[PDB]
Parts: C-alpha cells; structure tokens; sequence
C-alpha cells in the first residue's frame, strides 16, 4: 500500500548548516532515521596553542544564527578559568544582549525557517481578505483590516504572476499537498506576518547592537566584563528599551497568536516527534559561579519523569565518536576531549556524521526550548507555569501534548514570551544598579599558567558549554559541546538513537516526494549544524 | 524560480557560520523584503528556501541553467583537503559544486571573509584545506568580487549588486578584488578616537578611566590602522560599531586575519 523504501533529504533547508536526513519508511511511516551532518570546520583544532583571550572571537564564528552565544560561552569559560568575578553591570549587559538574541532568533525561526512547513503561501492568493482580517483581529489585540491584508495579497499576486517564485520555487505545498491543512485566510494571515517579521527582526537584532556593537557577531565582551561604557548612558538604555518594547509587542501580539492558530489547526502533530530525556543548563545569572542563581535553573530529566528532576552534574557528559567521522570509538569528557577527524563516507564502518554524540549518564538528551520550559515548569517557575498553562488551555490539550513536535514548537513560543517579559525586569534592575552609583563594567584579572575552566550558556537551542584546559598560559585543549550536538548528533557506542533520530520514528509520510512531515519534526528542534559540528 | 524581469541570484553556502546570510537579512532601505520581491529574484538559498532535498536540488539546476543568466553570491570557504570531503551538499563536495556552478555565473560575489579569503576554518593549521573562492577556483578563471568582513556590512553587498545591475560591470576593485567605494579607507583614519591616537592617549586596560573616557584602543590590540572597511562611516544596524562599543577592531575584513591579527589584544 503506502510508500515503503528510503527517503533522503539532503539538503535539509530552512536550518542553519548542512544536514542530510535519511529515513527508512514502511507502509507510509518512518521506522528508522539517521542524522548526518556533512560539513566539518575543526575550530577546536584551530584553537590549540592560541591565547585564551582570543578564543571567544574564533568560537563566535561557530555560528552567526546563534551569534553572540559562543562569545558569551567562551568568555564565561575563560572568566571561570581565571577566577574573575565580573561586575554586576557586566552580568546585566551580557544577560540583556542574550535575552535580545533569544527574541530575534525565535521570531526568525518560527516565521522564516519553520512556517513554510505549515503555510501554503500561494493559497493566500485565494483568500478573502475581509474574512482574514476578522480572524486576525479575533486572535490578537492588534486590529487588522481587510485593506491591510489586501495589500499583502496584491503584493504576493504580482510576485507570483511574474513566474519567478524565488524562495518558493518547488515548494512542497505548490499544487496542493495533503499534509497542508490551513484555509486560505489563515495562510494569508501567516504570510502577512512572515513578511512583517522580515522587518521586525531588523529591530530585534538592532537591540543587540546598541550595547554589543553589531549584529551579527557582537564585539563588547572581554575576560572580566564588557567594554561598552556607552551602555551606561541613559540614551543607549532608552534606545535598547524602545527596540525591546516593540519586539515584545510583536511576540505578544503577532507570533504567539499565530503559533496558537497554527497549532490548533495541526493538533494531530501532538502525536509525533516525542522524546524521552531532557537537559538544560539554566540562564540569566545573578551569580556567574552558581547555575542555581539563574532565572531558569539547570536540571536533568530521564524518561519524562519530571517529578524527579536530577541535579546537573557536568562530569557526567561524554561525547561519543563510534558513529561519527573521528578516530576510534572512545567517548570523552570534554576536559579530556579529542577532535581527530577520520572520514569513512556515509555509513562506512557504521559512521555517518561529523557531529560527536554527547550522552549524559550514557543517555541521549533533548535540549532546547522544550527542555528549558518543561524543567522550569517542574521547578515551579511561576512565569513559565503561567504562560504554559494559558497555552495548554487555549489549545484545549493536556500536558502530555507537550511531548511532541507540536509541543516543542509551542515551547519555543512560551520561552520567547517569558524571556521577552524578563528582559524588562533585567533592564529595570540594571537601571537601578546604575542609579546606586555603580558604573563599573570590567574587573581586572591575571592569566594563570595552568587552569581548567568551563562556561555554560542556555542558548536558544539549549545547553551550550565551552571547556578549556590552559597549559603554559595557552590553550592546551578547547572543547565545544553545543545544543545541536546533543539533539542532532548521531548514535553513541551503545547504539542509542539521538533525540532527532528517535523522534522521527513513527512519522507519517503522505507523499514521499514531498516529505514535509519529516521537515516538521526536524525543524521543530531548530537545528544548527555549524553549531553542532564546529 | 526565474525567467523574466528580476535578475536571478543563486546564493551558495560552503564552509560558513551563516553570519553572512544573517547580515543580509539586516538590510536597511532597502530592506530584505524589497530586495527579494522587487529588486532581485532569490532563486536558491538554503537558509530560507521552501524546497528541500531533491526539490531544492532541482530548483538549483533550473536556476543555474537558465538562459536568462544568474548572479552567484557565495558564503563560506571551500574545503579542499582530502579531495573536498570535509564539506558536502546533496552528497557532492562543495569544491565540485562551486567548480561546476560558478564558471556559469554572469558575475560572482564572494560575500564574507571566508568566501573571499578562506576565513575562520582556514586559520592555522587549516585541517580542512579551506580556501577563498578565487584561490580555490583560480584555474577555472573565476574572479569573484570580494566583499570582506566577518560578516561584511550588508550595505556593501547591496551597493555592489546595485552598481552591477546599473552599470553591467564591477565597480573599481582594490588589489584584493574588494570595491574601493567601500574598502578604500582604513577603519582607523575614519575613527572618532583618532585624535587620542595622535596625542598618544591610549587606554591601558578595559577597566581604566581612560577606556571609560573613550581613549584610543591601540594598546589593547586595535587593528583599525591595518584594516580596510567602512565600519565607522556606515556603522552596523544603523547604530554602532566595535570601537564605539569600547572594543578594538580585530581586522575582520583582511585576508588571513585570524593568524595575522592575533593575539587580538596585542599590537
Ligand atoms: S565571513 Fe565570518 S560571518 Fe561570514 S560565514 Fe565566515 S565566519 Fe561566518
Ligand atoms: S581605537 Fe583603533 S581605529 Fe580608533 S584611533 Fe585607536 S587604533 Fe585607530
Ligand atoms: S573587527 Fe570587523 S566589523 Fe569593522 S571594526 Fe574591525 S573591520
Ligand atoms: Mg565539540
């Protein structure tokens, strides 16, 4: 009956980086999956022997989508190695730039990377813009009129009738597709907001440059603090605040209502894409040396047992290479990490990816917004509980719905909403601290000849850690263990499927030539392959 | 994906961090929606295109073989070691992909220091044998316009494209094949801290009162004096640039800067 046989998706587009997904399907459902990352750069090899102060500039170029995050992780890592406690204002400014990164990143992910799996843009042309405006105004306090949406439709119409479909060429929805469910009016609202988001994200990113010099690839962090004395001024703070307020309004009034209208239409997607285990490192510290001082707290959960959250033990991380293109088969803790490339081609000697396979107490762990949200919820985080409960109630589903591709996508919105509000709290505390007369932003420090350090960031895709061994004052070893490495790395030497591989089992595939259901689950993890492999 | 009225652009991703793609999304007056709907036809771009897999491959072939012609914009260095194995798309090496597509372009723009000069993965010891586009593809006659920076100012990409479409030719290029209209001055000669440099007024540390007062960052490693870019003039995101944020220039529009400009905090 249905399709049986292989499907390969290479390139997986609308991700960062170079991913090949391979699946075996049996009777229209996926029965096996491989996550193959097909670019290696080797930043860990390049760092050896260099000045530890230089590491953040190299490692920021791990990824320009999750820009800043690696500069922050390396700086936290060398701060830690040197034993410096940065001033309160450097913590505030670093935290504020990171909160701004989350808002930019998640907005772009939902509209510009994920939504073409769910939105048929060309069907928007057949919509009734008056009907569409009424629907848009019912889901948001923002009023949208028929003329507003007609303007979008008119623009799209001219574009499509030129025959040059550009980024929509060969889209899986062209001609219609049985797995695309939205009515024309909802396709038009989403398409209008996709276009709107292309300009709003300019402002969301600009917020990072107010304190952080530029986006992409900020340039304001140093060991010991930050450099941006202008960030103390009322003018720069006002400029940041205005961009944050406009970004938050978009999150609250445009992204989350769209996410809810799309999830309601695709509620069958609560049935695919679940995972068992979760890890998160916490983020937005009050104390750079205490993860439990973070607004989101670290934690580990096995087999969805959220009544028994386990403390995070950084010594229980090992990175496997048995199914990766590296020498040998020995897993390593990153303070004893090894990066020794050895290519065997696809499935040669059972190896199929340039990512290592991180395991926590030997288990494969999902990280990212669903781990951060579910673990914070289970720790009693009041803001996370309030908005996930509101989202569950709006959708009419129980908490079990969260263990799915739909739930992961919803968790990305929940954390956006929660962080957008918390940025205002952070901003006020920062203002308050300046008002007490604290204008210090960098502390002095001394380079040790020998040291170990680690820096932890919960990035928009999850738990990020950078690990340094300093020898003779230089980088003896530098290892990155990155969220997409956790989520999208391959099998380990116990042959356990990684979160993305496991989550793909059971995916239905209506049309093997246009396997949008595989993209829905893969994109729900927000893969970053430059991040995962470095 | 294209025929008609808007010029076709094929955007390739080699060994890259996607920071250069993100910089284009920050385009301002024109914004990226005007660029994709009105100015250009963006016919292949792995970060944002709808099609994936075989469908994406077919979109690429149809764009490159169009009798209407296409412009290539290339992000990332080309890994050449071990016969190009360290980077593949659709199970083809990036070296092969670029070898076959770029000689068919009407014009090629290498966008970002990785594509222009090899970039971060080409820093010592360059395990993947990463090369910039013109170095990699010398033998095939490819001469890409190089728009350098890590990532470049997107003003410089749009400006080069607009020029090209208007004048049907590259603008004046420097000896690194970068447009002189953007890369003709050092960032130092444009810097607001130059009077301090002239007066030998240097910050000795980032925590110092001199750094607070905006003194010159040269003793803290600033590579402004040896770097060509328009950062202090155009700024980034319409609002800032590295030394106005208090941090030295790291030389990111220059070839080999990861090795030439390091240690970043020394001069
Ligand atoms: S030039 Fe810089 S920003 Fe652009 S792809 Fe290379 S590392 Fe990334
Ligand atoms: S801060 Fe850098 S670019 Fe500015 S004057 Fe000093 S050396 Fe030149
Ligand atoms: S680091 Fe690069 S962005 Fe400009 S200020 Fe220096 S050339
Ligand atoms: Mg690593």
């Amino acid at each position: 009956s249905s399709y049986s046989g292989p499907i390969v998706v290479d390139p997986v587009t609308r991700i960062e980086g170079h991913l090949r997904i391979e699946v075996e399907v049996e009777n229209g459902k996926v029965k096996n999956a491989y996550s193959s990352s097909t670019l290696f750069r080797g930043l860990e090899i390049i760092l050896k022997g260099r000045d530890p102060r230089d590491a953040q500039h190299f490692t920021q170029r791990t990824c320009g989508v999750c820009t800043y995050t690696h500069a922050l992780a390396s700086t936290r890592c060398v701060d830690n190695a040197v034993g410096v406690h940065i001033p309160k204002n450097a913590t505030y400014i670093r935290n504020l730039v990171l909160g701004a990164q989350y808002l930019h990143d998640h907005i772009v992910h939902f509209y510009h990377l994920h939504a073409l799996d769910f939105v048929d843009v060309t069907a928007a042309l057949k919509a009734d813009p008056a009907k569409a405006a009424k629907v848009a105004s019912s889901i948001s306090p923002r009023k949208t009129t028929a003329a507003d949406l007609k303007a979008v439709q008119d623009k799209l119409k001219t574009f499509v009738e030129t025959g040059q479909l550009g980024p929509f060429t060969n889209a899986y929805f062209l001609g219609g597709h049985p797995a695309y469910y939205l009515d024309p009016e909802t396709n038009l609202i989403a398409t209008a907001h996709y276009l709107e988001a292309l300009r709003l994200q300019v402002k969301a990113a600009r917020a990072m440059a107010v304190f952080g010099a530029k986006n992409p690839h900020t340039q304001f962090t140093v060991v010991g603090g930050v450099t941006c004395y202008d960030a103390l001024t009322p003018q720069r703070i006002a400029e940041f605040e205005a961009l944050w307020k406009e970004t938050k309004a978009f999150v609250d009034e445009v992204y989350i209502p769209d996410l809810l209208v799309v999830a309601a239409a695709y509620k069958d997607w609560t049935q695919y894409g679940g995972t068992d285990n979760f890890i998160t490192f916490g983020e937005f510290p009050k104390d750079e040396y205490d993860l439990n001082s973070r607004f989101f707290k670290p934690g580990v959960v096995f087999k969805r047992d959220f009544k028994n959250i386990k403390p995070f033990d950084k010594m229980q991380i090992e990175e496997h290479v048995r199914h990766s293109w590296y020498e040998g088969a020995e897993a390593r803790h990153p303070w004893k990490g090894q990066t020794q490339p050895k290519y065997t081609d696809l499935h040669g000697d059972d190896r199929y990816s340039w990512m290592k396979a991180p395991r926590y107490m030997g288990e494969p762990m999902e990280t990212g917004p669903l781990a951060q949200v579910l673990i914070a919820y289970s720790q009693g985080h009041p803001k996370v509980k309030a908005v996930t409960d509101a989202v569950l109630a709006k959708l009419g589903v129980g908490p079990e719905a969260l263990f799915s591709t739909l739930g992961r996508t919803a968790a990305r919105g929940i954390e956006t909403a929660v962080i957008a509000e918390y940025v205002g709290v952070m901003l006020q505390e920062y203002k308050d601290n300046i008002a007490k007369g604290d204008n210090v932003i960098c502390a002095p420090w001394e380079m040790p000849k020998q040291a170990e350090g680690v820096g932890f960031v919960n990035a928009p895709r999850g738990g990020l850690s950078h690990w340094i061994r300093i020898e003779d004052g230089k980088i003896g070893n530098f290892q990155l263990v990155v969220p997409s490495t956790w989520t999208l790395g391959p099998r380990c030497d116990k042959n356990k499927l990684s979160p993305v591989e496991a989550s793909l089992i059971g995916t239905p595939v209506a049309d093997a030539k246009r396997p949008v259901e595989i993209l829905r689950t893969v994109h729900s993890f927000d893969p970053c392959i430059a991040c995962g492999v470095h | 994906l294209m025929g008609p009225r808007r010029p076709s652009v094929v955007y390739l991703h080699n060994a890259e961090c996607t920071g250069c793609s993100e910089s284009v999304l920050r385009a301002f007056e024109p914004y990226i929606d005007t660029l994709i709907l009105d100015t250009l036809s963006l016919d292949y771009h792995e970060t944002i295109m709808a099609a994936a897999g075989d469908a994406a491959e077919a979109a690429l072939e149809q764009a490159v073989n169009s009798p209407h012609g296409f412009i290539a914009v290339v992000e990332g260095g080309i890994p050449t070691a071990a016969n190009g194995i360290y980077g593949k798309v659709a199970n083809h090496t990036m070296l092969d992909i670029c070898s076959r597509i770029l000689p068919k372009a009407q014009a090629v723009i290498a966008y970002g220091t990785c594509a222009t000069f090899g970039g971060v993965q080409a820093a010592k010891p360059n395990p993947t044998g990463a090369k910039g586009v013109n170095d990699a593809l010398k033998h095939l006659g490819v001469k890409a316009i190089n728009i350098a920076g890590c990532p470049p100012n997107p003003y410089n990409l749009v400006g080069t494209i607009v020029y090209y479409l208007k004048n049907k030719a590259a603008p004046e290029l420097d000896s690194l094949n970068r447009p002189t209209m953007f890369f003709g001055q050092t960032v130092h000669e444009q810097c607001p801290r130059l009077p301090h440099f002239d007066a030998g007024e240097f910050a000795p540390s980032f925590e110092s009162e001199e750094a607070r007062k905006g003194w010159c960052l040269y003793e803290l490693g600033c590579k402004g004096p040896v770097t060509m870019n328009n950062c202090p003039k155009i700024k980034f995101n319409q609002t800032n640039w590295p030394v106005d944020a208090g941090h030295p220039c790291i030389g990111c529009s220059e070839p080999d800067f990861w090795d030439a400009m390091t240690p970043f905090y020394q001069n």
